[PDB]
């Protein structure tokens, strides 16, 4: 959900 | 883990290795500001230092042995701080100014905040006196992303797992000072003045979020959409 | 120039043990603070009267007389919240779960969450004083860490103060050493309870930005010594 | 001005 959450999982 | 089964050079040549770089603002000497403008410059490069402060975080020892939802929250604690301590390192050779970017170079008299500024000037200040070594910085640096959310069921797993961490830094901050030929003494009273030096970026922390805060009900100032998530979270 | 420098390490722990402040009491009342009124009240209160021997205190820390009196206010006006919370984890080691603001008076977290924002401010002083346990801290420790933060919060807003700081780290390091840890053992020990400050001073804020929405609100009285630490601060 | 100031003398 969280942009952090994304660009952590890349 | 791999973090545990580095040596101390070993972990200074991973996280200098993993060094973000230094970005440009989109100031323009040429084009009149105003004080949103200019914080506007501030917030703009922030958001995409975020993006680098991700992956520097990724390749920082024992980060990425944590869970994603472990790994959000220290980042969106420790965002700002690490952000803060990157300025104040390169502002070292800088007397009374604060290099935010190498286009970008403001004094206090240009307090849109004037203290946030003077606290960040002195601790840049701090720096050049103690001569802080770039191997001390991305040793601080990294140990402020693991510290500065660690206090918020087998999580405890982990918990300890970052005190395993960062006690491996502190023995490699301690393996520099005396490859520096520095003596015992001297060695336990650096390392406790560079972590003294961590309560104020806490607190200068702090104090920016509350402004980042006011910014947004102020409505005036552009605050990119992690930015907003970033402060969000920091008032949970 | 300074006394504090030619003080021995073990002279420096007499000194800030034989200075420590005493453990003050709350009100007598056996009712259970629930309220945000009647909690805040409390500690306020207890917080009021605890000042009073700080500033005592303060004066008996090594290199604090040195300083100029603004210098004192300062530093106080700077780092009081932290000196009361970690005096707070501190006594209330022995008591996991909860929190010891007085003897007559202990906190768990249920009562934190009759008040908006506190239960976060309860949760973060719980985990220092578990974390606190876990490392065995010393007594000894604790009032070298408490005159680390009277001393350090401040400093920057002078040569001096970061001369009596590195007193204060060889104290640290000849206790620990004291206590047989190997060289290794003694500088972990050393930022693990540095790093604790950092924590501490997060708290700390988070408390000021509670305190001064009470004074907005305007139910909870503050006594004017409370109301001018607190615009020290904002 | 301050209470701090009074306080703090003796
Ligand atoms: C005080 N301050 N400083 C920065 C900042 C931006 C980039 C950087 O590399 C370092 C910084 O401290 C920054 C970014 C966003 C918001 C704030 C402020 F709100 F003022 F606290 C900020
Ligand atoms: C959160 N908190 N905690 C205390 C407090 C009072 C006495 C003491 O010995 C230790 C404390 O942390 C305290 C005193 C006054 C106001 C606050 C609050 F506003 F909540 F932050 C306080």
């Amino acid at each position: 959900h969280k942009i952090l959450h994304r660009l952590l999982q890349d | 883990s791999l973090a545990l089964s580095l040596t101390a050079d070993q972990m200074v040549s991973a996280l200098l290795d993993a060094e973000p770089p230094i970005l440009y603002s989109e100031y323009d000497p040429t084009r009149p500001f105003s004080e949103a403008s200019m914080m506007g410059l501030l917030t703009n490069l922030a958001d995409r230092e975020l993006v680098h402060m991700i992956n520097w975080a990724k390749r920082v020892p024992g980060f990425v042995d944590l869970t994603l939802h472990d790994q959000v929250h220290l980042l969106e604690c420790a965002w700002l701080e690490i952000l803060m301590i990157g300025l104040v390192w390169r502002s070292m050779e800088h007397p009374g100014k604060l290099l935010f970017a190498p286009n970008l170079l403001l004094d206090r008299n240009q307090g849109k905040m004037v203290e946030i500024f003077d606290m960040l000037l002195a601790t840049s200040s701090r720096f050049r006196m103690m001569n802080l070594q770039g191997e001390e910085f991305v040793c601080l640096k990294s140990i402020i992303l693991l510290n500065s959310g660690v206090y918020t069921l087998k999580s405890l797993e982990e918990k300890d797992h970052i005190h395993r961490v960062l006690d491996k830094i502190t023995d490699t901050l301690i393996h520099l000072m005396a490859k520096a030929g520095l003596t015992l003494q001297q060695q336990h009273q650096r390392l406790a003045q560079l972590l003294l030096i961590l309560s104020h970026i806490r607190h200068m922390s702090n104090k920016g979020m509350e402004h980042l805060y006011s910014m947004k009900c102020k409505n005036v100032v552009p605050l990119s959409d992690l930015l907003l998530e970033m402060l969000d979270a920091h008032r949970l």
